[PDB]
């Protein structure tokens, strides 16, 4: 399976990884091992890798690459559970909480320049455009999301930026970077980049989806988080639009008037309406980007890699297939 | 006002302008007069700013201003990244990630030390920590 073939490189990267956090700093020590030591699927990672091995070469800069973007990733997130209050990280506690505020944002910060430290040996100006590009185009989805708090309506067009960049874009730069550092045929890059960015889409997807549909045991928080901090996704549009075809528009005025100091009650309400009414068509889009995704894999050559990226396929939207 | 000063001045108006939850705070004075003088390109000199307002501006994080200054302490380390990345300036990206990584270091170790005379040293490590590899 995909774990066998890369489990040699996973323990070399995770490896890597716990040397590049190393600190003479007590507690920056501490804090990176902290998140490090939480369950990550280091799924980017093993995009990464795989999008190396769509062609025959062998470089330092593969596995390398797989490390800064794990690092990256991480960054964003010791930074992201503070500023959404997210207490717990996968049964572990979070930085800001195990430490504090201050040394939660200098572990984030100290993440980055280890990701970026760990890559500039890489001489290549394309490779750092991608990557500075995309890190660029995460930060700015986060300022719209920000701003996207209880303001409502919210554009079809303005929810797919908003998953694409929060999601999307770091799963395509680990498709994309992968091949770059072992030159890949270029019909074939556009390949693999577009699949990484489809499943991104799918998967960032079916996130919302079950936001509203799992339990907090899945979730390890409350059911209907994202509305309840203001993010207005797929699932509740959706539910609005169907419910509008019903003639009830209900659902559309209260969720209007939705403030950050709304009562619990308006919540609940929202949560079972778009139960009922906004789950399938979710389902459906996320279906369309994980197709089209399978499309993408289906037109690169046939080998044992095309394999495991088709079997990931299959589990990472196992919710919609 | 140089020509380094005004490129970034003129991005950091566009991201205020674009996105409210950008905070722009005013550029350490003393800082911009030693990046004045110093004998690099202009990106660099941009990519040395954005980065050491980015740093400064983790001191003034609250949870009153959390979901707007972290984020853009964020951009500004992007921006840093973009600054040096076309053309790729390798050696002046190795040194400048090695300054983030260690300003962080000595701030983490700042907080435990009530020392007079090893808090007024660390914390002028910490202050010129981004223009000394170019002094
Ligand atoms: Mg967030
Ligand atoms: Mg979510």
């Amino acid at each position: 399976s995909y774990k066998a073939f890369l489990n040699p490189y996973i323990i070399e990267v995770e490896k890597r990884l716990y040397e590049c956090i190393q600190s003479d700093s007590e507690t920056i020590n501490k804090a990176a091992h902290h998140i490090l030591s939480s369950g990550g699927k280091r799924v980017r990672p093993m995009f990464v890798l795989l999008s190396g091995f769509l062609n025959d070469t062998q470089k330092d800069d593969l596995i390398r690459t797989a490390v800064s973007l794990e690092l990256v990733h991480m960054a964003s997130l010791v930074h992201d559970d503070y500023i959404d209050n997210s207490d717990m990280r996968r049964g572990n506690t979070s930085v800001h909480i195990a430490f504090d505020k201050d040394t939660a944002i200098r572990t984030g910060h100290f993440l980055l320049a280890r990701a970026l430290q760990n890559i500039a040996t890489i001489n290549n100006s394309k490779f750092h455009q991608i990557f500075s590009k995309t890190i660029l185009e995460v930060c700015f989805g986060e300022f719209d999301q920000m701003a996207d708090r209880f303001n409502y309506p919210v554009s079809f067009t303005a929810y797919l930026r908003r998953i694409n960049r929060k999601t999307a874009i770091l799963i395509e730069a680990s498709c994309h970077l992968g091949a770059l550092s072992s030159q890949l045929d270029e019909q074939s890059t556009y390949h693999i980049k577009q699949f990484g960015h489809c499943i991104g889409m799918s998967y960032q997807i079916i996130d919302d989806i079950l936001d509203y549909t799992s339990d907090e045991a899945t979730l390890g928080k409350p059911v209907g988080s994202d509305i309840r901090n203001g993010h207005i996704t797929y699932p509740l549009m959706a539910a609005i639009a169907n419910l509008k075809e019903q003639d009830d528009d209900k659902l559309e005025a209260v969720v209007k008037h939705l403030t950050s100091t709304s009562d619990d009650e308006v919540y609940q309400y929202i949560v079972s309406q778009v139960k009922q009414y906004g789950i399938e068509p979710a389902e459906l889009l996320s279906r369309k980007y994980g197709d089209k995704a399978k499309y993408h894999l289906s037109q690169l050559q046939d080998s044992n890699i095309k394999d495991y990226l088709e079997e990931i396929h299959e589990k990472m939207l196992k919710r919609v297939y | 006002m140089m020509r380094y000063l005004h490129k970034i001045e003129l991005e950091l108006n566009r991201l205020t302008s674009r996105y409210p939850f950008f905070k722009k705070i005013a550029f350490d004075a003393e800082i911009i007069k030693l990046v004045d003088d110093l004998n690099v390109d202009e990106n660099v000199k941009c990519a040395i700013v954005a980065i050491d307002t980015s740093m400064r501006m983790q001191d003034f994080i609250n949870e009153d201003n959390k979901d707007s200054f972290v984020l853009s302490t964020d951009v500004l380390s992007a921006l840093f990244y973009k600054y040096l990345s076309q053309p790729f300036y390798q050696h002046d990206f190795l040194v400048l990630t090695d300054c983030v990584s260690r300003i962080n270091e000595l701030k983490s170790i700042r907080a435990t030390i009530t020392d007079e005379i090893a808090l007024h040293n660390i914390n002028k490590q910490i202050h010129y920590m981004f223009i000394q590899p170019y002094m």
